[PDB]
């Protein structure tokens, strides 16, 4: 039980993580009526699909 | 004429902010996104606005959304340039040297945070956040644009308005 | 004078699309080549056109075919440089404002698309698809062409016509 409930804290706290650095990394780009660089946005995905 | 037009747009695209009765700060409609501070708290004045979802970056002191497509024609057009000179402004005009927005007479008033700073041609150029008192005069604390990139600029000694 | 140039352009540049006896959409010739929107339906009231093979494509919603030798010298001369400003169109002229093609009147019908939207000389620029209720503005949603490539522009809520 313990090694089980380390193991999916550990995975937790690296997926959200992961999360809050592509929050934060495409944060500024929601507040420009710009481009989201494809080149970004294929690496870092994001809810805008196809339009803007 | 450029007075006139720009009360005009400011009419057309400025919303006060309601809080506890009490106005706290405007948010305005630039290009296709709603404009609102994020340390300014309250509700916009505006049933369609109120409900939309914010995006908050506590980095740029900045809260914005996309603007409903029905409000779309009724907002200002931007830019991103920012030649050597003089800019209008609501409270009068604003005096633009070194990189820095100065108040000529210091009349900023707290709760004026939202209200834009305008172009020569009625274009925004940014968003103001609070002013900082140097002698007689009164640098601003205002969240401008790269190309692509939003800046906050922020002078020692400014308080949030 | 640019008014009736440009009528007279549309009048030899211009095929009805009927379906069920009523027109649905026009066919336009550009250049070289026969375009009509592919999501209109219906028949070219031409011997010639109607006989052709039109190449589909649904990601740019756009049908095209090669025109025959002989309407070479009645079809139009295109263009890929859009500055801002001021447009031709049938129902009037549209405003190129911040990458997007908008109406001032407002009067979009279903029954035009395909109509081209001209330019200063003469040329054409995109192809009318359809438009989104911008308020008392309707941004339109359009086909242009790059320098080499084909771009489709649709703004949010917009409705095929």
């Amino acid at each position: 039980v313990g090694m089980s409930l380390l193991a999916l804290i550990s995975i937790f706290a690296s997926c959200y993580m992961l999360v809050a650095a592509r929050s934060k990394c495409l944060t500024p780009y929601a507040l420009t009526p710009g481009a989201a660089v494809p080149w970004t946005l294929g690496i870092l995905c994001c809810a805008p699909r196809a339009h803007a | 004429k450029r007075e006139r037009m720009c009360m005009k747009i400011e009419n057309d695209c400025i919303f006060e902010v309601k809080h506890e009765g009490k106005v706290t700060g405007y948010a305005c409609l630039v290009g296709d996104k709603v404009m609102k501070p994020a340390h300014v708290k309250g509700v916009i004045d505006n049933a369609d606005l109120a409900k939309l979802a914010f995006k908050k970056s506590s980095k740029y002191d900045l809260e914005c959304a996309q603007i409903p497509v029905h409000m779309r024609s009724d907002a200002s057009k931007y830019t991103h340039e920012k030649p050597e000179g003089h800019y209008n402004w609501h409270h009068g005009a604003v005096q633009y040297s070194g990189g820095r927005f100065t108040i000529p007479t210091g009349a900023g008033k707290p709760g004026d945070s939202g209200r834009p700073i305008f172009d020569n041609k009625g274009r925004v150029v940014a968003i103001v956040l609070g002013g900082a008192n140097e002698g007689s005069r009164t640098a601003l604390s205002v969240v401008t644009w790269n190309k692509d990139m939003v800046t906050r600029v922020t002078p020692e000694g400014s308080e949030e308005w």
